[PDB]
DNA sequence: TTCAGTCAGTCAGTCAAGGGAAAATA
DNA sequence: TATTTTCCCTTGACTGACTGACTGAA
C-alpha cells in the first residue's frame, strides 16, 4: 500500500486537453453562487474526482464567509461529530435535540451565514435514511448552503420523494478524468 | 331478564344456599363469546341482594390497581382510602376490613371478567386468588369467567382446582326467542319473529353471535318497513318481503359484517336509497416466479429492471428519478428489503401486496398480468 | 443394627419408586404408554398426541372406557405437579414434550411388581 | 334439614378438621410425638411432609397441634420477598414495637427459589445452633425437594421426612366413601340421624353407586376431588327429595368428568366446522406438517364447488373472519397470511363432537369421512 | 491542510450574482424585480394552500358534530375516530381548528412516548392537567366529572402506524367501556393505504370503533389556472418548457413543488441570460422602463428575429384569448366522450400547439349535439362573460343573448357557426405577433437537464465513448485513457485480465507501472458502484448486465 | 403410443461460518 | 439506558445418488 502511494511519478496523456476542461467547467461558479443565495443546493455526479474542482472553487470564491467542510470520505466520520464541530466550535455555543437546537438557534437569528461543504455524501457512513433526514432538514434552512458530490452507481436509492423535496436540488454535469488518489484508500 | 336460561341459574341459586352457609372457594365458568356469562351473574347477584364486587381484568393492567380498586369496592358497599402493595397486604387489609357487622356471617363475592388476563400479569397471583377462603377464612368464594377452557389455566405446579361449569351453547329457538322479545312497540309480535325468523335463515350460517346478530337487526330494520309504509305490500305479504330483502341482506353480509362501509354511511345510504405502477407491475411479476401457495420471494433490482424494460416497448432513460422513485414505494409498505447487508448494493426486495390490487392496477393502464404469471 | 439400618434407608433412599408404585391406575396405563412410544422410537422427547394415541390403544386393551383428552390433560398436570415429568403444559396443549424425570430402569422396577 | 345441610358444608367445603383419621396411624404418631418433643423440651427440629396435592397434608400438623408458645404460619404466596417475611415476622411476634415459637411454613418450594435463601438458611442456622427451641415444618408437592436447595443449606437441613400417599385400596375407599356421608352423634334429631345412617348404610352397597366410586376412583384417588363429589351431590337434596339416591351419585360422577374440547366444539358454527374437515384433510394430507390460510381456502373452495351445493359460495373477506375467530379462542396457535398455522385437536374428538351436532347436513358429513 | 487522521477541518450579494461586465444597473433591476415577483408567487400560493387546509378542516369539523349529535341501556355505542415534515404544521392547523370551533380539550399523542400503557396514560392526563401516582381510567373519568361538573375529549395519534398494537387494543377496550361516563374522540394521522388498520387492529376489536376516511392532479391544475392562464401576471414560458415540466410531473411523481422549483428556476434563467427582460413589467412600469433605454438595449431590440419579422395590443390579445380559451374548455368538457382533453392542460397543449383547424373529428360529435346540451353551454357562456367586466366582446353577449333568448337544426348550426366562428376569430399561436422573445424562454436542454439528470447514463458515456467530450477522433467507428480500457475489457479472472490488459496497453504503445495503473483503474472502479470482489475466480462480478 | 434397459446430464442431500436479535448484566 | 454473549436461521460450496432422452416391442 506504502509502496503504491509512494509511486506517483505517472503523467497523463492528454494534458492540455483535460487542462481546458478545466477551465470550460470553472467558468460555472458565479452561476453556482447565483443558484446557491436563492434558495438552491447544487451536486456534482461525474467520472472524475471531484476535489481538484472543490479545492479550486473554495479558494477562488470561499474565502470572505464562514464555511465548513466534510471530509466523508474518512472511514471514521458519523454525523455526530458534524454536529458537535457546528455546535461547539461553529457556533459558540459550550443528536434529536442537537438538531432541534440549531434547527431554533438558526430559526431565532437570520444574521449567520455557512456554506455547508461535502466532499462526498454517498460514502458508506452517510448511506443511511436518519442521517439523511438530519442533514435535510439542517439544509432545509434558508441560512445553510450545501455543495456535495455523489460518485455511487446506485447512489440516488439513497433518498425518496421527500427526502429529495427537502434538498432544492440542482444538477451539473461535470465529466472530469481526474484519478482518485486521495480519495482510494487501497 | 334471562330467557332460555333455568338450568345453571338454579344450579347455582341451590349452590349458593344460605346467608350463613359455607360455599365453593373457587367455581370456574367458560363458555363461547355471548354465552351469557356475564348478564345471568350479574343479574343473579342484583336479584338476590348479595354483597358482589365486580371485577374487570383488563381495566386492572397492574396487580395495584386490581387490589385497590377491590378494596374500594368492597368499603364503598360495606359503607376513606386504601392503598395496598403486595398481596400479603391486601390479605390482611381483607381480614381487617370485613369484621363489618353486614360483612359478618354473609358470604362475600368477587365476580371477576375477562379473566383471560390474569394468565399473564404474575406468576402466583392465580393460585393467591384460587386459595383464598383457606388464606382469609372468612367465607369468601371467588367465580372466575373466561372464553378459554380450564385446561389453559393450569400452571405447572397444581393448585386447589376450582369446580367447573360450562354455560349452554345456544340454538335457534333460544336466539329467536331472545330477539323476538324487545320488539318495537309499533308493529305486531308476528312480524318481528318473522323477521328474526327471516335474518337467521339468511346468517346463522357463520355468524352465531348474539350481539352482532341483534345489531344487524337494529340496523337492517328500517329497510323492511318501507314496502308497509309505500303500501306496495301488505303485512301479510311474506313470500313478497322475503323477496324484497334477500338481496339487501346478502349486500350487508358482504359490506357491513366486515365493517368496510361505516353504520352512518350504510344508514346515509339507505336513507337516500405512472412509471411507480409498471416498477410495480415488475416487481410483482419477478416475484411470483423463479406456486403461489408457498408465498413470494426476494429479487435483486437488476431482474427487476430487466422486467421493467422488457414490458415497456418505449426508451425509458435509467435517470435518477426512476432510482429514487422505486425507494418511494418501500416507505408506504408495499415493498420490504431483507437481509440489510448494505444499503446501495443490491437492495434485494419482497413485494407484499395481494393479486387483486395488482389486477386492478394493471387494468388501470390496459395490461395483463394473467399471461405471464404461470409457469 | 435393625434401627440403624431403618434410620439409613430412611433418611438417605429415594422415594421415587414407591411413589410410582402408590399411583393411580390410569397413571399407571399412562407410564406405560410412554415407556411403550419411546421403545418404538428411541427418543427422550415426545409429543402429547403420539403418548395420548398409545394411551388409547392401551385402554382398549385393558378394557378400560374411552379416555377424552381433557382427563388425559388433567392426569398430565397432576404428574407434572410433583414432577414425576417435564413438561411445560400452561399454553401449549396439543404439542408438549415430555421427559422421563428418573431412570427407566428404577419405572420398570417400580412396574413389574 | 339445614342443620344436616350447614354441617356437611362446613365439613367439606372449609375442610374443618373431623376427628376421624384415614390411614395415617404411624405418620400422625410421628408427627406429634416430635411436637411433644419440641415443646416440651427445648430440642429443635425440622421436618418437610411431602405429598400429592389434596391428599390432607394439611390436617396433621392442624391435629398435632390440637395434640399438644407463639406458632408462625408462612404461605409461599403471600410473602414473595424477604422484607415481605420479615415484616411479617415481626408482626405476628409481637416484637414490631421493640424492633419457644413455633414456624409453619406453607409452600416450602417456592422458598428454595429466592435469590439467595436468605430466610431459609437463617431458619436453619438458628434451629441447629441457637438454644431458643424453634420448630420448621415445610409442606411440599414436588418429589425433588432435595434437589431445589443448596449444598449449604441442605448441610444444615435435618432430612425429616413424612410421605403423605394414598396407600389405601377400594374396599378401604368403600369405607372412606360410606363414614365421610355419615351425621355425627351430636346431631338434635336423633331418630333422624338414626335413618340417616341408616339410608347411607344402603347406599354402600348399591352397584350404580360403586360404578361412580370405581370410576373416581381411577381418575383420582384424592379426597379433595372425592369431597367436591360429595358437596355436588348434596346440592341435589331438598325436603322433596329428603334422602340421596344412587341416580344423583351418577349425575354428580358425569357432570364432573364432561371433556372441555368437545363442548367447545359443539359451540362452534357451520363454517368453522366446514374449516376444520379442511384443516383435518389438510393434515393428514401433510402428515404433521404446517399450513396456512390459501391452501385451506383453496381445498374448502375445491369442496364447495366440487361436491357440495351451489349455495355457500362465500368470498374470501368472511372465511378470514372466520379463521380469526377460530384464532382467537386459540385453538390455532402460530409457529397474516401466508403464516404458518397449526391444529389443536384430535380426529376422533372432531368425528364424535359432529355426532352430536344437531343440525348437520349429510354432504359435509361424507366429505368429513371422505 | 485538508488532509489527515481527522474528518472535520475548519478553514455582496450582486457581486455574486452578476459577473458580466454589460450592464450592472439593469442587473440590480432585474434582479430586484424577479424577486418581487417570486415573493408574489409564494404569497398567491400560500393562499391557496390555507384555503385547501380549511377546507378539509370544515369536512372534519362537521363530522365530528354529527358524531358528537350521538351522545347527545348504552344500546352498542361506538367510539367516534376519523382517519386523516409538514405534516408538523398541518396537525397544528388542525388544533387551531378544534380548539375554537369543537371543545377546549384537544391532546397530541407521539408514538415515541407511549411503549406501554402506563407511560401512554400518564402522558395523556398529564396533557390533561396541562391544557386546564397509578391513575386509571377511573381517574379520568373522576376528573372529567370534577371539571366539567358535557364537552368531549379529542386525542390525536398523528403516527398511527408506529403505535404498539397491545396498547391500541387495551385502550380501545377499556374506553369503550365507559363511554356512558367519559366520552372520547380519536383522529388518526395516516400517510399509507388505509388497509394496513385492518392489519393492526383485530376486527374483534375493531368491532368497537365507527371509522371515517378523510384527505393531486386537481392541485396543479388550479395552481397553474391561477399562475400562467391569468393574464396578471406578466412572464410565461414556450411550448417546449411547459411539456418538460409536464412529461416529468404526470411520468415521475405527482409532486408540485418540484414544478413550482422548475418555475423559479426558469424565471431566473431568463432574468439571467436575457439583458432586455428589464423591458417587460407591469404596463405603466414597463412604458417608464421603455421612455429611459440605453442606446445597447436599443440595439438588442433592433436584433430580435421577431423583429426581423416585422405591447398593448399583446395583452389585450392575450386578456381576450384567455377568455376565449375558457369558454373552449367549457364547450369540451360538455362532451361525453371528452376528444379534445379531460382538462385545461391538455385544451391549452393543443391550442397552442399548432392552428387547431382531430378537429373535424370532433366537429363531427359537434354536429349530432342535442337541444338540452347547447341551452346549458349557453347558460355557461353567459355565466362567463357576466364574470368578467370590461370585456371587448360586449356585441359577441348580445349576439348570443339573441341567440338563446329565441328558444330546430337551423338554429343549432348558426350557434354552432358562431362559437367557431369565435375560435377562428381570436386564438392563435403566439409566436405569430412579433416581439415576442422578450418575454419567453425556450433552453430545453438546460432545464432538462438540471430537473431530472441520469447519473448511469452519463457514466456510460464518459466510459464507452470519450471522444464525446474529448474532440480529438479517439473514436469514429485502445487510444483511450486506461479507465475506459478497462470498462470495456470488462464487458473476469483478476490475472487473465490483467495480462490482457498489460499487453492491450503496451500494444497502445522495465515496465512495472503498468501494474500500478492496473490497481489504480481498479481501485477507482471499486469506488463507484460497480464490482464486489468474489470467490468463485480471483474475482468475477457482473452487477451492470447492461 | 406407452412400456422396458443405457447413459449422460441432472438434481438434491450434506458439511460449514457467520449475522444478528434475544438474553443477560450493570 | 448502555454493553457483552449465544446459538438459530441464511448462504454457499462439496458430494453422491438420480432420471429424461434415447432406443426397441408390442
Ligand atoms: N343467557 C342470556 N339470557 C339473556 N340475555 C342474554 C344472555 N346472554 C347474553 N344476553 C344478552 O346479551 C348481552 C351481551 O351478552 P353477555 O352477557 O355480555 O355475554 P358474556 O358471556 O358476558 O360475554 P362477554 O364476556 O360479555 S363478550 C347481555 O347484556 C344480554 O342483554
Ligand atoms: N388422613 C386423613 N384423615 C382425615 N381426613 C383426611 C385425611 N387425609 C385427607 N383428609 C381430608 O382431606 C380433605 C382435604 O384436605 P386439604 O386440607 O384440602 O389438603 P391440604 O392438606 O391443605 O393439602 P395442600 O397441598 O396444602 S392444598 C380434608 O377435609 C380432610 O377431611
Ligand atoms: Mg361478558
Ligand atoms: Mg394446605
Amino acid at each position: 500500500q506504502t509502496l503504491r502511494n509512494l509511486l506517483s511519478k505517472v503523467s497523463p496523456s492528454f494534458s492540455a486537453e483535460l487542462k481546458q476542461l478545466n477551465q470550460q467547467y470553472e467558468k460555472l461558479f458565479h452561476k453556482w453562487m447565483l443558484q446557491l443565495h436563492l434558495g438552491f443546493n447544487i451536486v456534482l455526479y461525474g467520472l472524475g474526482s471531484k476535489r481538484d474542482l472543490l479545492e479550486r472553487f473554495r479558494t477562488t470564491m470561499l474565502q470572505d464567509s464562514i464555511h465548513v467542510v466534510i471530509n466523508g470520505f474518512f472511514p471514521g466520520i458519523s454525523v455526530k461529530s458534524v454536529l458537535n464541530s457546528i455546535t461547539e466550535e461553529v457556533l459558540d455555543h459550550m443528536i434529536l435535540d442537537q438538531l432541534d437546537w440549531i434547527v431554533n438557534k438558526f430559526k431565532e437569528d437570520s444574521s449567520l451565514e455557512l456554506f455547508l461543504l461535502i466532499h462526498n455524501l454517498d460514502s458508506q457512513m452517510l448511506r443511511g435514511e436518519k442521517s439523511q433526514q438530519i442533514i435535510g432538514q439542517l439544509s432545509s434552512l434558508h441560512n445553510i448552503y450545501l455543495i456535495a458530490s455523489i460518485d455511487h452507481l446506485n447512489a440516488p436509492l439513497m433518498w425518496d420523494h421527500a427526502k429529495q423535496s427537502l434538498f432544492n436540488w440542482l444538477w451539473y454535469e461535470t465529466t472530469t478524468y481526474s484519478p482518485y488518489t486521495e480519495e482510494t484508500s487501497y | 331478564v334471562v330467557l332460555c336460561r333455568e338450568s345453571q341459574v338454579s344450579i347455582l341459586q341451590s349452590l349458593f344456599g344460605e346467608r350463613h352457609h359455607f360455599s365453593f372457594p373457587s367455581i370456574f365458568i367458560y363458555g363461547h363469546t355471548a354465552s351469557g356469562k356475564t348478564y345471568v351473574t350479574q343479574t343473579l347477584l342484583k336479584t338476590l341482594e348479595l354483597p358482589h364486587v365486580f371485577v374487570n381484568c383488563v381495566e386492572c393492567f397492574t396487580l395495584r390497581l386490581l387490589l385497590e380498586q377491590i378494596l374500594n369496592k368492597l368499603n364503598h358497599l360495606s359503607s376513606t382510602e386504601i392503598t395496598c402493595e403486595t398481596f400479603n397486604d391486601f390479605v390482611r387489609l381483607f381480614k381487617q376490613v370485613t369484621t363489618a357487622e353486614n360483612l359478618k356471617d354473609q358470604t362475600v363475592y368477587i365476580v371477576l371478567d375477562k379473566a383471560e388476563y390474569l394468565r399473564d400479569m404474575e406468576a402466583n397471583l392465580l393460585p393467591g386468588f384460587l386459595r383464598l377462603q383457606e388464606l382469609a377464612d372468612r367465607n369468601v368464594t371467588v367465580l372466575f369467567l373466561s372464553e378459554i377452557v380450564w385446561e389453559k389455566f393450569r400452571p405447572n405446579t397444581g393448585c386447589f382446582e376450582p369446580f367447573v361449569l360450562y354455560f349452554p351453547d345456544y340454538s335457534i329457538g333460544n336466539l329467536q326467542k331472545i330477539l323476538s322479545h324487545d320488539h318495537p312497540p309499533e308493529y305486531s309480535a308476528d312480524f318481528y319473529a318473522a323477521y328474526i325468523n327471516i335474518l337467521l335463515g339468511v346468517f346463522y350460517t357463520v355468524c352465531r353471535d348474539l350481539k352482532e346478530l341483534r345489531h344487524l337487526a337494529v340496523l337492517n330494520f328500517p329497510k323492511y318497513c318501507e314496502p308497509v309504509v309505500k303500501g306496495e305490500a301488505s303485512e301479510r305479504d311474506t313470500r313478497k318481503l322475503w323477496r324484497n330483502i334477500e338481496p339487501h341482506l346478502k349486500k350487508a353480509m358482504q359490506t357491513v359484517y366486515l365493517r368496510e362501509i361505516s353504520s352512518s354511511q350504510w344508514e346515509k345510504l339507505q336513507k337516500d336509497d405512472y412509471y411507480s405502477k409498471f416498477i410495480l407491475i415488475a416487481a410483482y411479476l419477478a416475484s411470483y416466479n423463479p406456486n403461489h401457495l408457498l408465498g413470494p420471494k426476494p429479487f435483486p433490482l437488476d431482474r427487476l429492471l430487466a422486467i421493467l424494460y422488457s414490458i415497456v416497448d418505449s426508451r425509458v432513460a435509467p435517470t435518477a428519478n426512476i432510482f429514487s422513485q422505486i425507494t418511494s414505494l418501500v416507505t408506504l409498505q408495499l415493498l420490504t428489503l431483507v437481509g440489510h447487508d448494505d444499503q446501495l448494493d443490491g437492495p434485494k426486495y419482497k413485494c407484499t401486496v395481494s393479486l387483486d390490487f395488482i389486477r386492478a392496477i394493471a387494468r388501470t393502464v390496459n395490461f395483463d398480468i394473467i399471461k405471464y404469471l404461470y409457469d | 443394627i435393625a434401627h440403624s439400618m431403618e434410620a439409613v434407608d430412611e433418611m438417605f433412599s429415594s422415594s421415587y419408586i414407591t411413589a410410582i408404585k402408590n399411583s393411580s391406575v390410569l397413571e399407571q396405563s399412562f407410564l406405560r404408554a410412554i415407556l411403550a412410544e419411546f421403545r418404538r422410537s428411541g427418543l427422550e422427547e415426545a409429543t402429547f398426541q403420539q403418548i395420548y394415541s398409545q394411551h388409547v390403544a392401551l385402554c382398549r386393551m385393558e378394557g378400560l372406557p374411552y379416555p377424552t383428552m381433557s382427563e388425559t390433560m388433567a392426569v398430565c398436570s397432576h404428574l407434572g405437579s410433583c414432577r414425576l415429568l417435564l413438561v411445560e403444559p400452561s399454553r401449549n396443549d396439543l404439542l408438549l414434550r415430555v421427559r422421563l424425570n428418573v431412570s427407566q430402569d428404577d419405572v420398570l422396577y417400580a412396574l413389574k411388581d | 334439614l339445614s342443620q344436616v345441610q350447614r354441617i356437611l358444608r362446613e365439613r367439606f367445603c372449609r375442610q374443618s378438621p373431623h376427628s376421624n383419621l384415614f390411614g395415617v396411624q404411624v405418620q400422625y404418631k410421628h408427627l406429634s410425638e416430635l411436637l411433644k418433643r419440641t415443646a416440651l423440651h427445648g430440642e429443635s427440629n425440622s421436618v418437610l411432609i411431602i405429598g400429592p396435592r389434596g391428599s390432607g397434608k394439611t390436617m396433621l400438623i392442624n391435629h398435632a397441634l390440637k395434640e399438644l408458645v407463639l406458632q408462625v404460619h408462612l404461605n409461599g404466596l403471600l410473602q414473595i420477598n424477604d422484607k415481605i417475611a420479615l415484616k411479617e415476622i415481626t408482626r405476628q411476634l409481637n416484637l414490631e414495637n421493640v424492633v419457644p415459637v413455633i414456624f409453619i411454613l406453607d409452600e416450602f418450594d417456592l422458598f428454595a427459589h429466592h435469590k439467595n435463601q436468605t430466610l431459609l438458611y437463617n431458619l436453619f442456622d438458628i434451629s441447629q445452633s441457637a438454644q431458643t427451641p424453634i420448630a420448621v415444618i415445610g409442606l411440599t408437592c414436588r418429589l425433588d425437594i432435595l434437589e431445589l436447595l443448596e449444598k449449604r443449606v441442605k448441610s444444615r437441613f435435618s432430612h425429616r421426612q413424612i410421605h403423605l400417599m394414598n396407600s389405601f385400596g377400594f374396599p378401604q375407599y368403600v369405607k372412606i366413601f360410606k363414614e365421610q356421608l355419615s351425621l355425627p352423634a351430636e346431631f338434635p334429631d336423633k331418630v333422624f340421624a338414626e335413618k340417616w345412617n341408616e339410608n347411607v348404610q344402603y347406599l354402600s352397597e348399591d352397584r350404580s353407586v360403586q360404578e361412580v366410586l370405581q370410576k373416581h376412583f381411577n381418575i383420582s384417588k384424592n379426597l379433595r376431588s372425592l369431597h367436591m363429589l360429595l358437596m355436588l351431590a348434596l346440592n341435589r337434596v331438598t325436603a322433596s327429595h329428603p334422602f340421596m339416591t344412587a341416580v344423583d351419585l351418577m349425575e354428580a360422577s358425569q357432570l364432573c368428568s364432561m371433556d372441555s374440547k368437545a363442548n367447545i366444539v359443539h359451540g362452534l358454527s357451520v363454517l368453522e366446522i366446514c374449516l376444520i374437515i379442511a384443516m383435518k384433510h389438510l393434515n393428514d394430507i401433510y402428515e404433521e406438517e404446517p399450513f396456512n390460510f390459501q391452501m385451506v381456502y383453496n381445498e374448502f373452495q375445491k369442496f364447495v364447488q366440487r361436491k357440495a351445493h351451489s349455495v355457500y359460495n362465500f368470498e374470501k373477506p368472511v372465511v378470514m373472519k372466520a379463521f380469526e375467530h377460530l384464532q382467537q379462542l386459540e385453538l390455532i396457535k402460530p409457529m397474516r397470511e401466508y403464516q404458518l398455522m397449526k391444529l389443536l385437536l384430535d380426529n376422533t374428538q372432531i368425528m364424535n363432537a359432529l355426532q352430536k351436532y344437531p343440525n348437520c347436513p349429510t354432504d359435509v358429513r361424507q366429505w368429513a369421512t371422505s | 491542510t485538508s488532509s489527515m487522521s481527522k474528518g472535520c477541518f475548519v478553514f455582496p450579494i450582486e457581486d455574486y450574482f452578476n459577473k458580466g461586465k454589460n450592464e450592472p444597473e439593469d442587473s440590480k433591476l432585474r434582479f430586484e424585480t424577479y424577486q418581487l415577483i417570486w415573493q408574489q408567487m409564494k404569497s398567491e400560493n400560500e393562499r391557496l394552500q390555507e384555503e385547501l387546509n380549511k377546507n378539509l378542516f370544515d369536512n372534519l369539523i362537521e363530522f365530528l358534530q354529527k358524531s358528537h349529535s350521538g351522545f347527545q341501556q348504552i344500546k352498542l355505542r361506538e367510539i367516534p375516530t376519523a382517519a386523516l415534515t409538514d405534516h408538523d404544521l398541518t396537525f397544528g392547523s388542525l388544533t387551531e381548528a378544534l380548539q375554537n370551533n369543537v371543545t377546549p380539550y384537544v391532546v397530541s399523542l407521539q408514538a415515541k412516548d407511549c411503549p406501554d400503557m402506563k407511560h401512554f396514560l400518564q402522558k395523556l392526563i398529564s396533557q390533561l392537567m396541562d391544557c386546564c401516582t397509578h391513575y386509571s381510567m377511573d381517574s379520568l373519568s373522576s376528573w372529567y366529572m370534577t371539571v366539567t361538573q358535557s364537552p368531549p375529549v379529542v386525542v390525536i395519534l398523528k403516527d398511527m402506524e408506529s403505535f404498539a398494537t397491545k396498547v391500541l387494543q387495551d385502550f380501545i377496550i377499556i374506553s369503550s367501556q365507559h363511554l356512558h361516563e367519559f366520552p372520547l374522540i380519536l383522529i388518526f394521522g395516516i400517510a399509507t393505504s388505509p388497509i394496513i388498520i385492518h392489519r393492526l387492529l383485530p376486527h374483534a376489536v375493531s368491532s368497537l370503533l365507527c371509522i371515517e376516511l378523510f384527505q393531486c392532479k386537481e392541485h396543479l391544475t388550479t395552481v397553474l389556472d391561477k399562475l400562467l392562464l391569468t393574464t396578471q401576471f406578466p412572464f410565461k414560458i414556450n411550448e417546449k418548457v411547459l411539456q418538460v415540466l409536464t412529461n416529468i410531473f404526470l411520468y415521475h411523481d405527482f409532486s408540485v413543488q418540484n414544478f413550482i422549483k422548475g418555475l423559479q428556476l426558469s424565471l431566473l434563467e431568463h432574468f439571467y441570460s436575457q439583458p432586455l427582460s428589464v423591458l417587460c413589467c407591469n404596463l405603466p412600469e414597463a412604458k417608464r422602463r421603455i421612455n429611459f433605454l440605453s442606446n445597447n438595449q436599443c440595439e438588442n431590440i433592433r436584433r430580435l428575429p421577431s423583429f426581423r419579422r416585422y405591447l398593448e395590443n399583446l395583452h389585450v390579445y392575450h386578456m381576450n384569448y384567455f377568455l376565449v380559451l375558457r369558454c373552449l374548455h367549457k364547450f369540451t368538457s360538455s362532451l361525453p366522450k371528452y376528444p379534445l382533453g379531460r382538462q385545461i392542460r391538455e385544451l391549452y397543449c393543443t391550442c397552442l400547439e399548432k392552428n387547431i383547424w382531430e378537429y373535424a373529428s370532433v366537429l363531427q360529435l359537434l354536429r349530432m349535439l342535442a337541444k338540452d346540451e347547447l341551452m346549458t353551454i349557453l347558460e355557461k357562456c353567459f355565466k362567463v362573460f357576466k364574470s368578467y367586466c370590461e370585456n371587448h366582446l360586449g356585441s359577441t353577449a348580445k349576439r348570443i343573448e339573441e341567440f338563446l333568448a329565441q328558444f330546430f337544426e337551423v338554429l343549432r348550426e348558426n350557434v354552432v357557426n358562431f362559437i367557431d366562428c369565435l375560435v377562428r376569430e381570436y386564438l392563435l399561436p403566439p409566436e405569430t405577433q412579433p416581439l415576442h422573445e422578450v418575454v419567453y424562454f425556450s433552453a430545453a436542454h438546460a432545464l432538462r437537464e438540471h430537473l431530472n439528470a441520469a447519473p448511469r447514463i452519463a457514466l456510460h458515456t464518459a466510459l464507452n465513448n470519450p471522444y464525446y467530450y474529448l474532440k480529438n477522433e479517439a473514436l469514429k467507428s485502445n487510444i483511450a485513457p486506461d479507465i475506459c480500457i478497462a470498462y470495456k475489457l470488462h464487458l473476469i479472472n483478476l490475472v487473465d485480465w490483467s495480462e490482457a490488459f498489460a499487453t492491450v496497453v503496451t500494444a497502445a504503445e522495465m515496465n512495472e507501472i503498468i501494474h500500478a495503473r492496473f490497481i489504480r483503474a481498479v481501485s477507482e472502479l471499486e469506488l463507484l458502484g460497480f464490482i464486489k470482489p468474489t470467490k468463485q475466480k480471483t474475482d468475477h462480478v457482473a452487477r451492470l448486465t447492461w
